[PDB]
């Protein structure tokens, strides 16, 4: 059901993580992270975070992950190794999927599961808020408050980014 | 006899990669004097 | 490095630390650590060689991992209390994660492997920052979250650090590795007393920093990084050999020198809490540190090792390195015990 | 002229000397003023 | 304002004082090649500062009153002993060589500090780049041991890597028979004991190793003995050089500031010339070095830092 | 639901066009006729890294249209200009340090 | 807790184990580090959005910005390692063994 | 470790020998497993089977010491009719030292282990009798 | 107070005497630093730069005085807090009934 969309997305989220965390060729590992990023944006979208969802796409996938792929093509892997060709990667990949499937199957059968800690399995919709009728996005109000409330945050964030530029020019000059 | 002071043989005890040689660290060598390894 | 850039990078290392110390918000604490780690890397890399690049990479991986674990602890804390205030955490799993993260940042055993290697691979001035200024921010967080730390975890880390630091230093001829293992041992005393009296943690931290700065500054003065190179000091700067002797004995905790004061006070606080076995075990184990401190005094000050002929050329030139604050620090490093009651200013 | 190269500390740095002594004098005057002000505030607050 | 980061920040950048006349010239050659005379003429004609070849007492010339010090304060290195008894069991042969490389290293630092501080070029006679030809000759003739050569290369490896090579290398090529004739004419009794085989070794190292190596990174000019007599033509050759090689093209103010901070600090210059490698030729026992150091501190104007020696006329010590 | 359907249609059609573009009748009956440093300048790394850092700054400027609706306009305008000026200082630093050059 | 939290924490654990279990490529380990950041971003965003903590809505952005700057530093170290040895293999970074 | 240590310290001394020996064998085995884990992690075995062999050799050695200490110390207390006696633990600790002198085959190690593991075991019994705290709870 | 070296309430305490023995020791430490400064730079130890040696003493004394002020204030606060707490909770700090040694029984342990 579409009532479990958030849960389903989080299942794919984990599968993408078991994908690159098993560490295949950095080219394929990058693909697994890109898929996870998109699935992660969808999870954030369904909780009412449109801007935060699109920042993952704009900045995390279009920004950082592009530079990761760019750097991989330059200084790491130019041609991928066959995926799951190494036994260690396959064992790790299979093990994570087997663990994940058991969690999913048990939480769906009992509508709850205790994997270390106890979780509910009724669906994530149950915790949602029931009274919204404002003429604005609350997430947008909060982020816009960076410029009124967050003067200190802007100063230290802006400073760190400038120092990042200076630092990386020092590191790479060699 | 004048006071004994360390000789070269005594000094070289402290010029190795480790203080206590073992089978495992036999291949260790002291690092470069200026910390630079050749390219 | 351009001197103005060096200054700005150094000021950013300090600012990252200060943000951690003045922050009341976990996010700003995390930012302070991130800013601090960003600025420290260039000073580790500044001599451009494979050893420096390996040291910076090992440092980056350790610190970035620890900072992710810290962020995870903060977020778990947010879910179980709905607030960000820097104070006791409201979840035992969050407390463990934050404690482990701060242990990794401090280089406490069994997360210690990076300290000897990173310190060896960077210049003396960079190692001085790494082993002194860089301990301030993680200690200042432990100072605030200790009401919720797991006692068994923190004391296990302390005991392991004193053991690993003492044993690890016995096998070293490189001065930078000796200071690294010495740092691991001293972090153990700082955290062992934290559950009982955090003021003694501050006292041990301050005295540790003063003594460590004195050693590094004296090593820089003569450009010495090995035991044998240090053993030539007697034939160039005899005064330095005496200052090293006093500082090493102080670092060994011998009375009536300054370095005895932290061990003295920590033992007192622990016994007041009916902790008798742990202080005694700690004090005996610290004799391992005293041993490899004494070895250095033997090859530096109490005997005269062989020299070289080219050393005579050095006789004709004076020391030109800055040695900033060295006269002040060496006096504090050795002659402070009569002023022990002054520790109350740290309350 | 004994030295073949003029030493960096052949002649005193009079500006540094003047600042050094001037700084020492200032700290002593400030310290005695602070102590005097502390003693009076103490006597006043305790009624002595 | 003694040079440092503060002076650099306030505008003391090397590129300001440097010109296309700011060049480092080294004159090389076998023994008795008239390279000393050529070096002086080049310096006079090009308006450069001339450095006489760094000998056993070069460091004495730069410190104290500048006059030479007794021999024991140079470790008892004797060039005359090298000729009379090159195989002495006391190790004088390599001890002299190790001392002379350190003397050249110090001189190269002085010359570079002069070039970078004032902008005036300099002329040297041999340098740390060509010092090895004498080491090769010594080893091939069996005067020094293989271990001494290994020690020399260790010291050279961590020292020469810090410094820029000369702008112009000048070689005066004189054949060994002509070298051997000029030596017997010079009438120095110890030098006449030099043998042609040793001289041929110096020549081979110069042509086999030095000149090919410096050609990659410097401007190399080679003159026969006759051509060196025409100093004006030699100077004319130098001024028409393109300078399209070597690291001097990569330098900028930031790198030259780092270089100037090294060369001005002489102890930092000589740091690795005393690496703790216990070679019998250069190792000194504690009792001897202790005794000699104590005598050195008793020499006039040596007990204290320069300017703090009342025994040689320093005043205002209590305000310094 | 509509956005999901649009996305599913767009990439499903793209997939169908790609596969049919690969598998079409050919009318032939005979046999048909690694992870190192790529030789690529460090300059191209610095462009990508420079883009990333500027992109992170852009993320912080994106809320500006909403921030201009605040009553704390004095603070908001000061902080907007501060961030953009710092971005300009970043560019000035790369520029004057020859980080934007393609020679050598 | 809610069902989604089970998988988000699982994703963080999976990437942490991936990070602590190195293979050969340094880039593969840097990807795991970004994976932990992405899971932290999602977990923080979900918690903040569901609780309607309005002013905390900017926190995930700050997390993203700072961690991307961290990743840029990490990549720069990787290329310098690759320039030295011709690969980004961690086994080459063992000089400080002695 | 909490629960295993709770089973052991709940059984009265000198009685229920088989339960005491099980508790120490589990304690000893766990210590052996921890040592194997770090040993295999930090000193990579040349092969998969060498690493498995090392894990068994260490774990069995540690379980052997744990078993002998529990049995010998419980047998002594039972036979002597002295439950609250540190001597029984001193006897069991030395027995463990001998085993460590046998698995490593070194009379010197066995003699040193028996004295030091023997003394350590006796101090543990004294601490239990008198309430000595290793990780003392903060109180002042 | 809050992040205050010497809060306003510290002014009610007698200041340290300028002849405090601890302050004399602090001045002595500054003098020793001045001599070590001469020694490490190979100047005449006792005579060189008396201006520099004077500032070493003055700096130590100046900082030492304020540190001693804060030290005494903190100990005064410790006592203030302790006594106020003993008053607030008289039930936990009762006056012990004292007996003389004529009434108290002590076992005797002969040394023979
Ligand atoms: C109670 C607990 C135990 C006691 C606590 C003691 C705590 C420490 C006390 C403070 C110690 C500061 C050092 C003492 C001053 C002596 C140095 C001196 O004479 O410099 C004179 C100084 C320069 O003399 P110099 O020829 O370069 O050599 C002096 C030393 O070698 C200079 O070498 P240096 O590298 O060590 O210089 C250090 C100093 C830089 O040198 C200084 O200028 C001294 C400044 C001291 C400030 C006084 C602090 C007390 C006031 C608190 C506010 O650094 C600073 O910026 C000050 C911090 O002349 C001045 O300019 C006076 C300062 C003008 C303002
Ligand atoms: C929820 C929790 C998280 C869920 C995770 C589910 C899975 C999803 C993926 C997660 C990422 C996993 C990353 C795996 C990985 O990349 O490791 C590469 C790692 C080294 O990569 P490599 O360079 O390709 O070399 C492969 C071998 O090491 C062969 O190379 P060698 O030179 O090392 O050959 C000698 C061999 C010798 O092996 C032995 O001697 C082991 C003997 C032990 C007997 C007991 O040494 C080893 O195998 C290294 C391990 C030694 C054992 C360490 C102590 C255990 O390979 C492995 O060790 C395979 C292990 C895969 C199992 C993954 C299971 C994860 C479970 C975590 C615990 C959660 C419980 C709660
Ligand atoms: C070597 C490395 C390991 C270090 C040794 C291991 C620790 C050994 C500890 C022995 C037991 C001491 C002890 O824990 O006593 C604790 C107990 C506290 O109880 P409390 O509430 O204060 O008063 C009532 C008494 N139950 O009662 C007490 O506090 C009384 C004990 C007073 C302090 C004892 C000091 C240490 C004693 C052990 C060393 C003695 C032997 C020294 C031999 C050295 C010879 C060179
Ligand atoms: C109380 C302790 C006071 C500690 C004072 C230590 C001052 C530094 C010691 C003097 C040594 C000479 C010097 O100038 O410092 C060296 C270092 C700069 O490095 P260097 O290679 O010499 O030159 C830089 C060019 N790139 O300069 C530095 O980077 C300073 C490094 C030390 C900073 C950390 C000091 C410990 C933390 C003190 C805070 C106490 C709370
Ligand atoms: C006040 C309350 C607190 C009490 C705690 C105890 C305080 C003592 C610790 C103070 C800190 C150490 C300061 C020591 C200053 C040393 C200065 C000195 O004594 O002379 C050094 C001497 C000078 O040699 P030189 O440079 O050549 O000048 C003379 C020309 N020959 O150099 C030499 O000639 C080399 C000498 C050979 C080495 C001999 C070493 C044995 C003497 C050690 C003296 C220092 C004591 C250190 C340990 C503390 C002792 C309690
Ligand atoms: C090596 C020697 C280590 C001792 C052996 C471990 C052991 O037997 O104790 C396990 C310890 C149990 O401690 P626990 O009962 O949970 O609570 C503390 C009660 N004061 O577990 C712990 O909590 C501390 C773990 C200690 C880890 C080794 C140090
Ligand atoms: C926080 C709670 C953690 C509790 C556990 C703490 C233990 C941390 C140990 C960290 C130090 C590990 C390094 C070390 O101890 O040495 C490794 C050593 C390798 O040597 P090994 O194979 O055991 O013996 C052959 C000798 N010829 O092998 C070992 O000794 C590994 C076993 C160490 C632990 C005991
Ligand atoms: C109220 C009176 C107090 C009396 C008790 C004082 C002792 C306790 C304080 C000691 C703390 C250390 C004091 C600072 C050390 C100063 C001495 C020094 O470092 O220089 C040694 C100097 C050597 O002679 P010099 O020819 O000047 O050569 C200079 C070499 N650079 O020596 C000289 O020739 C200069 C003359 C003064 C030398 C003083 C030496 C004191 C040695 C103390 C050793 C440490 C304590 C044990
Ligand atoms: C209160 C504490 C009580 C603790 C009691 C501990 C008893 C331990 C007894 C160990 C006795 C020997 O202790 C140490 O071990 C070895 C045995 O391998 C001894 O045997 C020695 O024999 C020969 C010498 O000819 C050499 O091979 C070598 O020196 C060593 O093996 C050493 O001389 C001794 O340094
Ligand atoms: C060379 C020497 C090296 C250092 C040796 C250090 C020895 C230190 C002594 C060991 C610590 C004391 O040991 C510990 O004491 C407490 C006493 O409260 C015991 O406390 C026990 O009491 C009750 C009943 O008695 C038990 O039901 C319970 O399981 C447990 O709480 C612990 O079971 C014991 O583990
Ligand atoms: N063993 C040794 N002797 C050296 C070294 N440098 C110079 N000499 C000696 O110094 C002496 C004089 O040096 P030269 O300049 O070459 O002779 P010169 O005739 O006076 O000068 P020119 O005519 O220019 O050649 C020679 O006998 C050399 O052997 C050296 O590095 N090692
Ligand atoms: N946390 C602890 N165990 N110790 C502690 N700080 N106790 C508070 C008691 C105390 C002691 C000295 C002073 I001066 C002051 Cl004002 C207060
Ligand atoms: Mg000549």
């Amino acid at each position: 059901m579409m009532l479990y969309i958030v849960f389903i997305l989080s299942v794919i989220f984990v599968m993408g993580f078991v994908g690159f965390s098993s560490k295949p060729s950095p080219i394929y590992g990058g693909l697994g992270l890109i898929v996870s990023g998109g699935v992660g944006c969808g999870i954030v979208l369904n909780f009412g975070g449109s801007f935060l969802g699109l920042m993952v796409f704009l900045i995390y996938l279009g920004g950082m992950m592009v530079v990761f792929g760019y750097t991989t093509a330059m200084a790491t892997e130019q041609y991928p190794e066959i995926w799951l060709s190494n036994k260690a990667v396959l064992g790790a990949f299979v093990t994570g999927l087997l663990m994940e499937f058991f969690m999913v199957y048990y939480v769906l059968k009992d509508k709850e599961v205790e994997v270390v800690f106890e979780f509910n399995g009724l669906g994530d919709w149950v915790i949602y808020d029931t009274g919204d009728s404002g003429f604005f996005s609350e997430e947008a109000m909060g982020i816009a408050a960076l410029y009124s409330y967050g003067t200190w945050l802007v100063i230290v964030t802006g400073w760190s980014l400038l120092i990042g530029v200076v630092v990386i020019m020092e590191i790479t000059r060699g | 006899a004048r006071q004994w002071q360390p000789d070269v043989e005594w000094a070289e005890q402290y010029g190795g990669a480790v203080m206590y040689p073992t089978k495992e660290t036999a291949h260790w060598k002291p690092p470069p004097w200026n910390d630079v390894d050749p390219p | 490095m351009n001197p103005i850039i060096f200054i700005i990078i150094l000021l950013t290392i300090m600012l990252g630390t200060i943000i951690v110390m003045i922050s009341s918000h976990w996010l700003l604490v995390w930012i302070g650590f991130e800013m601090n780690m960003l600025a420290i890397i260039p000073i580790m890399m500044k001599n451009h060689n494979p050893r420096a690049t390996e040291a910076s990479t090992k440092y980056f991986l350790t610190q970035s991992t620890a900072s992710m674990l810290l962020m995870m602890a903060v977020i778990i804390n947010l879910m179980f209390s709905g607030q960000w205030t820097v104070m006791k955490l409201f979840n035992p799993m969050a407390s463990m994660l934050m404690t482990m993260a701060l242990a990794m940042k401090l280089g406490m055993a069994p997360f210690h492997f990076w300290v000897p290697e990173v310190t060896q691979g960077i210049p003396l001035s960079s190692g001085l920052i790494l082993l002194t200024w860089q301990k301030l921010a993680p200690m200042s967080v432990l100072y605030q979250i200790f009401p919720s730390i797991n006692l068994n975890l923190i004391l296990t880390l302390s005991v392991l650090s004193i053991l690993i630091g003492g044993w690890g230093g016995l096998n070293q001829t490189q001065l930078r590795k000796i200071m690294a293992y010495s740092s691991i041992a001293h972090m153990g005393w700082m955290t062992a007393v934290l559950p009982y009296n955090p003021t003694m943690t501050l006292l041990n931290l301050i005295i540790y920093i003063i003594m460590t700065s004195t050693m590094f500054t004296m090593f820089m003065a003569n450009s010495t990084t090995t035991t044998l190179s240090l053993s030539h000091t007697w034939n160039k700067t005899p005064i330095m050999t005496v200052l090293i002797l006093a500082t090493l004995l102080s670092m060994g905790g011998l009375p009536p020198l300054s370095g005895f004061m932290p061990k003295w006070m920590i033992i007192q606080e622990m016994t007041k809490n009916n902790s008798i076995i742990l202080p005694t075990f700690m004090a005996i184990t610290a004799l391992l540190n005293l041993y490899f401190y004494m070895r250095l005094t033997y090859s530096t000050t109490l005997t005269m090792f062989p020299s070289t002929n080219n050393m005579k050329m050095k006789w004709q030139f004076p020391l030109m390195k800055k040695m900033t604050f060295l006269p002040t620090m060496v006096v504090l490093s050795t002659m402070m015990l009569p002023l022990t009651p002054m520790l109350s200013v740290l309350e | 002229k004994f030295y073949i190269q003029e030493p960096p500390h052949g002649s005193p740095n009079w500006l540094k000397v003047g600042l050094t002594l001037g700084t020492s004098v200032f700290l002593w005057i400030y310290l005695i003023k602070q102590h005097n002000e502390d003693v009076l505030e103490y006597k006043r607050r305790n009624g002595l | 304002l003694q040079y440092g980061p503060l002076a650099y920040i306030l505008g003391e950048k090397a590129t300001k004082k440097m010109t296309e006349k700011s060049k480092l010239i080294t004159v090389d050659g076998n023994i008795c090649s008239g390279k000393s005379k050529l070096a002086k003429e080049i310096a006079e004609k090009l308006g450069l500062k001339h450095f006489p070849e760094a000998g056993i007492h070069y460091v004495d010339s730069t410190t104290g009153d500048g006059k030479p010090l007794p021999v024991q304060f140079s470790g008892n290195c004797s060039l005359e002993k090298f000729y009379d008894d090159p195989k002495s069991n006391d190790g004088n042969s390599y001890r002299l060589q190790a001392w002379l490389y350190a003397s050249r290293l110090l001189q190269y630092a002085d010359a570079l500090e002069h070039l970078l501080s004032t902008g005036q070029g300099v002329v040297l006679e041999r340098s740390i780049y060509s010092d090895f030809v004498f080491l090769e000759a010594m080893y091939r003739q069996g005067f020094i041991r293989k271990q001494c050569v290994d020690h020399y290369n260790q010291v050279k490896k961590v020292t020469i890597c810090e410094y820029l090579p000369p702008h112009v290398v000048v070689y005066v090529d004189v054949p060994v028979p002509e070298v051997q004739s000029r030596i017997q004419k010079k009438g120095n009794p110890h030098e006449m004991k030099i043998t042609s085989a040793y001289l041929q070794d110096i020549e081979n190292a110069y042509k086999g190793t030095f000149l090919p190596e410096m050609s990659e990174k410097c401007e190399v000019l080679q003159y026969s003995a006759w051509e060196a007599q025409d100093a004006e033509k030699v100077v004319e050759d130098i001024e028409y050089l393109k300078y399209d090689k070597g690291p001097w093209l990569d330098q900028n103010d930031r790198k030259l500031h780092k270089l100037r901070m090294l060369v001005q600090d002489k102890l930092e210059v000589l740091n690795y010339t005393s690496i703790p490698v216990f070679l019998p030729e250069v190792t000194v026992g504690a009792h001897q070095s202790d005794q000699v150091f104590q005598e050195f501190t008793e020499l006039p104007g040596r007990k204290y830092r320069a300017g703090y020696n009342e025994d040689v006329g320093d005043k205002w010590i209590w305000l310094k | 639901m509509n956005l999901m359907l649009a996305l599913l249609t767009n990439f499903t059609l793209a997939t169908l066009l790609v596969i049919i573009a690969f598998w079409l009748p050919q009318l032939n009956v005979y046999s048909e006729k690694g992870s190192a440093r790529l030789p690529f300048s460090m300059k191209f790394f610095l462009v990508a890294i420079t883009f990333l850092l500027f992109d992170l700054e852009i993320a912080l400027l994106l809320p500006l249209p909403w921030a201009s609706q605040t009553a704390n306009l004095n603070t908001m305008l000061t902080m907007a200009l501060f961030l953009i000026i710092l971005l300009a200082v970043s560019l000035a630093y790369e520029w004057t340090q020859k980080g934007l050059e393609w020679t050598e | 807790m809610s069902m989604v939290y089970m998988n988000i924490m699982m994703a963080f654990t999976v990437s942490l184990v991936g990070l602590l279990m190195y293979r050969s490529h340094l880039m593969s380990s840097l990807l795991c580090l970004e994976g932990m950041m992405l899971s932290l971003f999602v977990m923080a965003a979900l918690t903040i959005l569901n609780s309607h903590f309005t002013l905390a809505s900017m926190m995930p952005i700050i997390l993203l910005v700072f961690a991307a700057c961290e990743a840029a530093l990490g990549l720069s170290l990787l290329v310098m390692v690759s320039n030295t040895y011709g690969t980004d293999y961690v086994q080459n970074l063992n000089l400080l063994q002695c | 470790a909490k629960t295993v240590l709770r089973q052991y310290w709940d059984i009265p001394e000198g009685t229920e020998c088989h339960r005491k020996t099980y508790a120490t064998t589990s304690i000893g085995g766990a210590a052996g497993l921890v040592v194997s884990a770090y040993s295999v992690a930090l000193k990579t075995p040349t092969s998969f089977l060498e690493g498995v062999a090392r894990t068994g050799r260490y774990t069995f050695t540690a379980a052997a010491i744990g078993a002998i200490f529990g049995l010998t110390s419980c047998i002594s207390a039972q036979v002597r009719e002295k439950p609250d006696d540190p001597l029984n633990y001193l006897i069991g600790g030395c027995a463990g030292g001998l085993i460590l002198g046998a698995r490593t085959r070194s009379y010197g190690i066995g003699a040193a282990a028996c004295a030091y593991m023997g003394l350590t075991a006796a101090l543990v019994k004294m601490g239990q009798l008198e309430g000595w705290q290793v990780f003392a709870e903060p109180k002042v | 107070a809050t992040f205050q070296f010497l809060p306003d309430e510290a002014r009610s305490l007698p200041p340290p005497k300028l002849t405090d023995p601890r302050l004399a020791f602090v001045g002595f430490l500054g003098y020793c630093s001045g001599l070590i400064d001469n020694a490490i730079r190979r100047r005449p130890v006792l005579l060189a730069g008396l201006h520099r040696q004077l500032l070493y003493i003055t700096s130590f004394v100046f900082v030492g005085y304020y540190l001693l002020k804060r030290q005494d204030y903190m100990y005064a606060v410790r006592d203030h807090d302790m006594f106020s707490y003993i008053k607030s909770h008289p039930e936990d700090f009762p006056e012990k009934d004292k007996k003389t040694y004529g009434e108290v029984f002590e076992e005797f342990h002969p040394v023979r």
